[PDB]
């Protein structure tokens, strides 16, 4: 109770070039799993920002290292999903576009579970370090180069995401989750 | 006359940085910057800019710090950097007496050795001396932010500041 402990099962797309739906293919057919090509079991320990740990093959990282990876990959996958679902943005015959949409909604829910598990490491909302609870401007400045790198016309997609979070509603990740949840709502309704 | 800006960034590891910097209007120390990545304090030693204008400038400088750190983290993630390391940014604008165009610069050093620098003519970054260098240049030369917006900060924002606060 000095040191808070949590288990975070991270659904990793892959640090590869390609359609989000093919790497998360193994995750789309198989949702909740201890196995699967996309499973990544993390165990985190948090005391201070001076002393914190995370562990997974058996790699042990700092919380900052894990969290940078997690936020960076959350933002990359969101953009990859959005570009893929753009064509999925009303009536069909058990559509691929509908299957993509079903996996995205499942994926958003998985990411919310990952985020809430990460939040368990913090006793109260009033005192969660600024470092891990950044606003829209801060988060989009901090991850500009890291996210943008993965994409052709990356600077434009990043600006589009920032304006859409700015339209929505506070911490950028909650606003992002509201935006993802909404994308899945629109997507499912316009597909079924 | 001139506005020079200096920023030293001490990286213990990829995720923690201590900033230490300053700015001067021709010899005279005008600004100081210091603190960890999350809580960097930026001050104008004299009230040169009024509250509203200073708050806007501070916001730009804080956005810059977050972006800068991000770029270092990216180079490490992609190419591997050897920690601890220090990065120095030395930049500014100089207005010649009977000289139409202001002279501008932005030079980056790593662990005390020249690394990359900005060329305002075509708004491109070049090596000042290689996986790390090549990757860093690719990134800096890829975006409007690091090319054109940067040139406008140096040639437009910086120059106007000198004309307003010295004159
Ligand atoms: C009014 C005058 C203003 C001055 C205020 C006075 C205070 C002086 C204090 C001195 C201390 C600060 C020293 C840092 C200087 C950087 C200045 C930031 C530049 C800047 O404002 O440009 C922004 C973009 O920055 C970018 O271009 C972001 C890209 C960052 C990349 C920089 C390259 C370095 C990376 C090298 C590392 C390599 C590592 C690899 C191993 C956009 O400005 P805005 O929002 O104001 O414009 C609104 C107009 N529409
Ligand atoms: C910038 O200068 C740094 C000066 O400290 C330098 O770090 C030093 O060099 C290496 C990293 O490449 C470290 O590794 C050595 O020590 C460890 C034990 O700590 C040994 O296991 C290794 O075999 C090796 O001999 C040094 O420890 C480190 N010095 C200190 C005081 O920590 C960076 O490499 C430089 N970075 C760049 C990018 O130029
Ligand atoms: C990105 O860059 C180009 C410039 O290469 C932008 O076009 C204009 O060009 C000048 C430089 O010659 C810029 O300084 C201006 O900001 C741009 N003009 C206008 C009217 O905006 C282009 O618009 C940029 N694109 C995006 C999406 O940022
Ligand atoms: C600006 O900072 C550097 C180190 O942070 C220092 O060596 C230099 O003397 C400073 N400038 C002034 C005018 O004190
Ligand atoms: C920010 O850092 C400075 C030293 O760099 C320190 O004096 C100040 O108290 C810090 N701010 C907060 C909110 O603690």
């Amino acid at each position: 109770p000095d040191v808070k402990t949590t288990e975070i099962n991270v659904i990793v797309s892959g640090d590869e070039q390609g359609i989000i739906t093919k790497k998360l293919q193994d995750f789309c057919m198989n949702p909740n799993n201890e196995n699967g090509t996309n499973n990544q079991i993390w165990k985190c320990y948090y005391k201070d920002e001076k002393e914190d740990k995370c562990k997974v093959k058996e790699k042990i990282t700092s919380f900052d290292e894990f969290f940078d990876f997690w936020v960076r990959k959350l933002l990359i996958d969101t953009i990859k999903w959005e570009t893929e679902l753009t064509y999925c943005i009303n009536a069909d015959c058990n559509n691929e576009c509908n299957k993509n949409c079903v996996c995205f909604d499942k994926w958003v829910k998985q990411k919310e579970k990952e985020w809430k598990n990460i939040m368990d490491l913090f006793t109260n909302k009033h005192d969660i370090p600024k470092k891990y609870y950044l606003n829209i401007n801060d988060l989009f400045n901090s991850f500009f180069f890291q996210v943008i790198y993965k994409f052709n016309e990356g600077e434009a997609k990043w600006n589009k995401l920032k304006e859409n979070l700015k339209k929505k509603t506070e911490a950028a990740i909650k606003v992002l989750f509201d935006h993802l949840k909404e994308t899945a709502t629109i997507c499912k309704d316009n597909n079924t | 006359q001139r506005l020079h800006m200096l920023q030293i960034s001490y990286f213990r590891d990829p995720y923690h940085v201590w900033y230490q910097g300053n700015a001067s209007l021709g010899g005279h120390l005008t600004h100081v910057l210091e603190g960890p990545d999350t809580n960097t304090t930026i001050i104008q030693l004299q009230p040169l800019q009024e509250p509203e204008s200073w708050a806007r400038t501070q916001s730009g400088l804080q956005s810059y710090l977050l972006q800068f750190h991000g770029l270092v983290r990216l180079v490490h993630q992609e190419r591997t950097l050897a920690f601890p390391l220090t990065i120095r940014c030395f930049l500014g604008c100089e207005l010649p007496p009977e000289g139409s165009r202001a002279h501008v610069f932005f030079e980056v050093a790593v662990n005390g050795s020249s690394f990359v620098s900005f060329r305002p003519e075509r708004a491109l970054w070049q090596a000042d001396t290689s996986g790390v260098v090549t990757f860093t240049l690719q990134q800096l030369n890829a975006y409007n932010r690091t090319r054109y917006e940067l040139r406008e900060f140096l040639e437009d924002t910086c120059v106007q500041y000198v004309q307003k606060h010295i004159s």
